[PDB]
């Protein structure tokens, strides 16, 4: 899922 | 136009925890797809295009563990989502592509 954290 | 499902929204953002900048950047989402943080954006949900604002998302609606994800948003822009955005269940760059996954 975003963010891409 | 408002943020609500099937619309693709670019936001602007900042993310911090615990008073600390994560991560910043500008994203565009397919909204009411579950692509995005549910608690963010369940924030987002009509939401005007031009609107800044802050969200507090808790871990158990999203990094050390229950700590509360802050977040400053800026709604940039709202869009409708075409055909190919919908039946992929995602948004797609502004440049039309046709491809599948
Ligand atoms: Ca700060
Ligand atoms: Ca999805
Ligand atoms: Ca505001
Ligand atoms: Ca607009
Ligand atoms: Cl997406
Ligand atoms: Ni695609």
């Amino acid at each position: 899922m975003k963010p891409f954290i | 136009m408002k943020v609500g499902q099937d619309k693709v929204v670019t936001i602007r953002y900042t993310l911090q925890v615990e008073g600390e900048v994560l991560d910043q950047g500008e994203l565009s989402y397919l909204h009411g797809h579950r692509n995005l943080i549910p608690g963010l954006e369940e924030a987002l949900e009509g939401r005007e295009e031009g609107e800044a604002f802050q969200a507090h998302v808790p871990a158990e609606k999203a990094i050390p563990p229950h700590a509360t994800l802050d977040f400053q948003v800026e709604v940039v822009k709202v869009r409708e989502a075409t055909p190919e955005e919908l039946l992929h269940g995602h948004a797609h760059p502004s440049g039309h592509h046709h491809h599948h996954h």
